[PDB]
């Protein structure tokens, strides 16, 4: 009843309703997906073309942290940009202190602490974004998803946004059918296919597909967008 | 920095018709002790810029960290980072000069002298100098410290005016640079026989040569020198 009007107020059942409302805000965004392959990660996202006056291939959504971390988010885009700026500051501080690129689990913990710190007071608002991020470090490839409550986990495949249910079903089938794993290019094709399938929930507007990847054998452990013939091949595979 | 401890020697550079050439030795000296061998003092920032640093080695490493941070920050939210939005030698020099002058104004200088060399996007050569006081200047040939007394007179023989730049080929410029390095090894007591060189050309790419050694020297006539004055 009255327990939903302020952040960091426990309900009688032990709930924080402002965080749940932030999750509701997240559920109204576009679909973002991440796939973990044998030696890297692939991030894919759908961008709605509200008007034909939007310049194609501009308005980039996927963002980069340091030179090896990829991040995408669903929800209120400015909140995601705020979180990415904070993550860039954290990575810079870690690199300055310890002369090594920040490991992915450490970056995930720093982001989680920052998100969680916004559920502790009623003078601030929880972040309205769910973030799928990851990359490659000395231990290998890592993929994580972070929720508005500050909780995060590592995933074999993650999906968020309005079309999250169908994307999760497709990811589960993909994981079940490939116990050994997937290559980076095959992961790019599958991400294109899954984004196209998940868009079928929202047929009212056209969409553009954006894909990025970070792999040891394809980008030498750096994060790079997919823009050339590979992007067209993935689009053709998805539309097939 | 109030007093340098580990220091590198001069860096020399010149412009030719198509690009720029820069060079520096690989020695870090510790108060008349030739302590560290294998110190790279030329830092390539991208594909169109090389920064050559002389003076305190710790401040040089700090500057290298700053340059890497600048590249990383430029790459953020910039799909044209490998395109018309890439960093340029002018940007890098302006940033470095701002840092040097601000730190001088706080009585906490970076005890260094820096030459930035490269090629702009339009193809024009870039070569400029800034020191620990923030003093900046440009010339067809540049050198700091000891080289400024011995390398500049030789290099100005090849390129004496701005009009001589189009006449100077890369081969002549590189030969002049190598000869200047040999002269410095002859007469500079804080110098090393091993050095590195970098060529930035508008048509071809950046060429970074390491492990270059001063070649055949003239020492035979020393056998003719007897004792001072009247001996023998």
């Amino acid at each position: 009843t009255g327990y939903d009007l302020s952040n960091s107020v426990f309900s009688p059942d032990g709930r924080n309703f402002q965080v749940e409302y932030a999750v509701k805000a997240v559920e109204n965004g576009t679909t973002s997906i991440g796939i973990k392959c044998n030696d890297g990660v692939v991030f894919a996202v759908e961008k709605l073309i509200t008007s034909k006056l939007l310049v194609p291939q501009k308005n980039v959504k996927i963002q980069v942290v340091d030179r090896h971390i990829g991040c995408v988010y669903s929800g209120l885009i400015p909140d995601g940009r705020h979180l990415v700026n904070r993550g860039r500051e954290e990575a810079a501080s870690f690199k300055k202190l310890y002369k090594t690129p920040i490991p992915i689990p450490a970056f995930a913990d720093r982001l989680g602490q920052y998100v969680q710190a916004h559920t502790l007071y009623n003078s601030v608002r929880p972040f309205g974004v769910s973030t799928i991020f990851g990359g490659v470090d000395k231990n290998g490839a890592h993929l994580y998803m972070l929720e508005p409550s500050g909780s995060y986990w590592g995933y074999k495949g993650a999906a968020t946004g309005k079309g999250r249910q169908s994307a999760k079903a497709e990811l589960e089938k993909l994981v079940d059918h490939h116990p050994e794993g997937l290559s980076a290019r095959e992961a790019v094709k599958q991400a294109a296919k899954i984004i196209y399938l998940a868009h079928e929930d929202n047929k009212e507007k056209d969409f553009e597909l954006e894909i990025s990847w970070c792999s040891l054998s394809e980008t030498n452990g750096l994060h790079k967008f997919v823009k050339g013939d590979l992007l067209q091949e993935a689009i053709d595979f998805a539309q097939k | 920095t109030q007093q340098p401890i580990v220091t590198g020697t001069s860096v020399i550079s010149m412009k030719y018709d198509n690009g720029v050439i820069i060079a520096a030795d690989n020695l870090g000296s510790y108060g008349s002790l030739l302590r560290f061998n294998g110190v790279e003092r030329l830092i390539p920032v991208g594909d169109n810029t090389v920064v050559g640093i002389s003076g305190d080695i710790s401040d040089m490493q700090h500057i290298e960290r700053l340059l890497k941070d600048l590249v990383t920050e430029n790459a953020y939210d910039n799909p044209l980072a490998d395109a018309e939005e890439a960093l340029e030698p002018s940007y890098i020099f302006e940033y470095l000069a701002t840092v040097m002058y601000q730190r001088r104004s706080k009585m906490n200088p970076l005890w260094n002298a820096i030459i930035v060399a490269g090629v702009q996007s339009n193809g024009d050569q870039f070569l400029r100098y800034v020191n620990l006081l923030g003093v900046t200047y440009s010339s067809p040939t540049l050198a700091t410290g000891f080289g400024a007394h011995m390398a500049n007179p030789l290099l100005r023989k090849v390129v004496d005016r701005e009009s001589d730049i189009p006449k100077t080929t890369v081969q002549v410029a590189e030969e002049a640079i190598v000869n200047a390095m040999r002269v410095l090894y002859y007469r500079d007591a804080r110098s090393s026989r091993n050095f590195s060189l970098a060529i930035i050309d508008k048509n071809t790419g950046l060429t970074f040569k390491k492990n270059l050694q001063v070649e055949n020297m003239k020492w035979d006539f020393a056998k003719d020198i007897k004792g001072y004055g009247t001996q023998k």
